[PDB]
């Protein structure tokens, strides 16, 4: 199969700045009638996808002009001449010279904006929740920037592992944060077996990771 | 306007079948190679199938061949996918698109999702994720619902039957090794709101007809 | 017992249908034919013009079949010349990638088309395509058939290409043998017309006189009219 390579993976850029994407082809896109059917794509969250550009360099009828796309052979690049925030989401090219037709991975377009240490906030788990036997923590890290961030469940000062699942939100199209929560889950017996719960949080807009704590009882 | 409307997604146990519609409207229909492709949730897009105008030349990506049939009916302006032996790894929101000229994706449907599993159809438990000074900043208070162990997707979530959006964040499901999935809703409020406004979270799961309306309260 | 001639004397009317239905050039040469049999004086001579009759007269009425004109063996194109007037800015390649099978260049199939010595025009490739395999799978009639294709590439909607139509054919009694030598004959330059970037189909199917009469490859009158004549010819000269 062709296998097309993007770069970056994801691809931070200020409003207003040009962004550039790269699609590698493992082959040539050459048809042999003449024509390169490369074409790119942005999936918008949400949304399904929408074309660009096809064959390397056709901009697609009422896609704005600051799409353009360049290339030949094997080699070609998606140019956002001034990145407006719409252009949120993901950038895929695919091709259609050869069968099957195959996509690259996805370039990931994140709005550049000023660091944001996130607000940690943690829940107990709801009585409701308890009378059934279970006893779920969630931890919550809002509205932060840039996306990297670590969370871990201590549980009387041990570190738990295997028994928790986290989920980002995709970047906000207004105020351009992420957010993230992070859920422990256990037996209803194994929570009122320990005292202290805590969430921490490292991010490099925090002077230091924060530990956000409860009591059980508390 | 071009359109392109899917329908005939849903829940199919492992090794079962399921047959997919597009419906073609703005163009002629007749004229034009149609295609399938699909998106696992969180993944990359996957090319299906091909099928010319005249259905004389049908491509298949490999890991369809021998499973899934494409086929059209060009008087009723309508383009098909049937499913057969099917597996988890079929499941995906699939799209019908064309390139109206050409074999790019120029056109794409709004989808429509295929969960393959075994699991049984279940609304969620819905938990309170009560405000309290450990969820605190400032004059803000955050709070939330646990929307746990439904199946399949999707599941809406609404806050004050959706008077409430400002600082909302539903975060994606997750699937979990139970086979159901679980997600939460958080929002973020004026502190000085607690105690004198009601927060309700308004859950709906379409699959198993459940609603739920959670009030969360200071504890 | 029976002279030769006068084996031509009692098939007089069969032959007479024959010679009258034929497309006019296709018809002169079985009627030449059947007069060096007439005037044979081997039983080698007769039996050799009678296997070219066999042959000339079912093309003939392949060629009436399907509306497709009928060439004489003499002014049928060879692959080389179809190269050099259809896509000649490949020709070149062509020769250049013939060089150590430059028999290529002189082959010389039963009917050689190209999409609308002189290459015919056909209306559509894919239709003549369909109308093999559609008779193939259902009468169960023997046929091979291979399509050019460089590398795995997809067809495409935005433009056409040029594209030939390589066709045999044949009336013998060996139908599977007479199709899977015509396309290992034919393998070699399907591979060459794929690097070359030429889309070419080649199609080969044959009947024999066991084959109903609904299901030659020709119209069944036809069938009636080479059975009653040429094939009744063939049992007499045995005979006698
Ligand atoms: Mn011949
Ligand atoms: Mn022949």
């Amino acid at each position: 199969q062709i296998v097309l390579s993007q770069s970056p993976l994801s691809l931070p850029v200020s409003l207003g700045d040009q962004a550039s994407i790269s699609c590698r082809s493992s082959q040539s896109l050459l048809h042999s009638n003449g024509n390169t059917y490369l074409h790119w794509y942005l999936q918008k969250p949400g949304q399904s996808p929408k074309l660009l550009i096809y064959k390397v360099s056709n901009r697609f009828s009422g896609v704005p002009d600051r799409f353009s796309g360049s290339g030949s052979g094997t080699d070609f690049t998606l140019k956002i001449s001034r990145v407006e925030a719409e252009d949120l989401g993901v950038y895929f090219c695919s091709q259609s010279t050869h069968v099957p037709y195959t996509f690259g991975g996805g370039t990931k377009l994140e709005i550049k904006r000023t660091v944001a240490a996130p607000s940690v906030f943690i829940f107990p788990p709801s009585d409701e929740q308890l009378k059934s036997g279970t006893a779920s923590v969630v931890c919550l890290l809002n509205n932060f920037y840039p996306r990297e961030a670590k969370v871990q469940w201590k549980v009387d000062n041990a570190l738990q592992s295997g028994n928790s699942q986290e989920s980002v939100t995709e970047q906000d199209s207004k105020d351009s944060t992420y957010s993230l929560s992070s859920t422990l889950t256990l037996s209803k017996a194994d929570y009122e077996k320990h005292k202290v719960y805590a969430c921490e949080v490292t991010h490099q807009g925090l002077s230091s990771p924060v530990t956000k704590s409860f009591n059980r009882g508390e | 306007e071009v359109k392109l409307e899917e329908s005939g997604g849903g829940l199919v146990r492992p090794g079962g079948s399921r047959k997919l519609s597009c419906a073609a409207s703005g163009f002629t229909f007749s004229s034009y190679g149609m295609q399938w492709v699909r998106q696992a949730p969180e993944k990359g897009l996957e090319w299906v199938a091909y099928i010319s105008s005249g259905s004389r030349t049908i491509y298949y990506a490999d890991t369809v061949k021998g499973r899934f049939t494409i086929s059209r009916d060009n008087p009723k302006n309508t383009l098909f996918l049937q499913m057969t032996s099917l597996r988890s790894e079929d499941t995906a929101m699939y799209y019908c698109a064309t390139g109206y000229g050409g074999t790019w994706f120029a056109y794409w449907g709004q989808g429509t999702l295929v969960t393959v599993s075994a699991a049984s159809t279940k609304g969620p438990s819905v938990f309170p994720l009560a405000p309290s000074s450990k969820s605190t900043s400032g004059g803000t208070a955050a709070l939330g619902c646990l929307v746990k162990d439904y199946f399949p997707e999707p599941v809406t979530v609404s806050w004050n039957s959706g008077a409430l959006t400002s600082g909302v964040h539903t975060f994606p499901a997750v699937l979990q090794s139970s086979g159901l999935y679980s997600l939460s809703s958080v929002v973020t409020v004026p502190s000085s709101s607690l105690g004198t406004q009601t927060y309700i979270c308004n859950v709906n799961h379409k699959p198993s007809n459940t609603k739920v309306d959670k009030k969360v309260e200071p504890k | 017992k029976k002279p030769i001639a006068l084996i031509c004397a009692e098939l007089y009317k069969p032959f007479q249908d024959l010679f009258a239905a034929l497309p006019k050039d296709c018809s002169e040469e079985c009627q030449t034919l059947f007069e060096d049999i007439r005037n044979s004086e081997s039983h080698a001579s007769a039996w050799s013009s009678a296997l070219r009759i066999k042959g000339v007269a079912y093309e003939g009425f392949f060629s009436l079949t399907n509306s497709w004109r009928y060439i004489p063996e003499d002014l049928k194109p060879t692959l080389g010349m179809a190269i050099q007037t259809v896509f000649p800015d490949k020709f070149e390649k062509f020769l250049e990638r013939t060089h150590l099978h430059p028999e290529y260049r002189d082959f010389t199939p039963d009917y050689l088309m190209c999409r609308s010595i002189a290459v015919q025009e056909v209306s559509s490739v894919s239709a003549v395509v369909d109308r093999f395999k559609s008779k193939s799978s259902e009468k169960g009639r023997p046929i091979r058939q291979e399509e050019s294709r460089p590398k795995t590439e997809s067809m495409q909607e935005d433009i056409e290409v040029d594209e030939l139509l390589i066709v045999e054919v044949g009336y013998q009694t060996d139908i599977e043998g007479k199709v899977i030598s015509d396309i290992e004959k034919w393998k070699g330059v399907v591979n060459l017309m794929s690097h070359l970037g030429i889309k070419v189909n080649v199609l080969t199917c044959a009947d024999n006189s066991q084959t109903p009469r609904t299901d030659w490859w020709i119209d069944e009158k036809y069938v009636r009219l080479l059975l009653n004549s040429i094939s009744y010819l063939f049992k007499e000269l045995l005979e006698n």
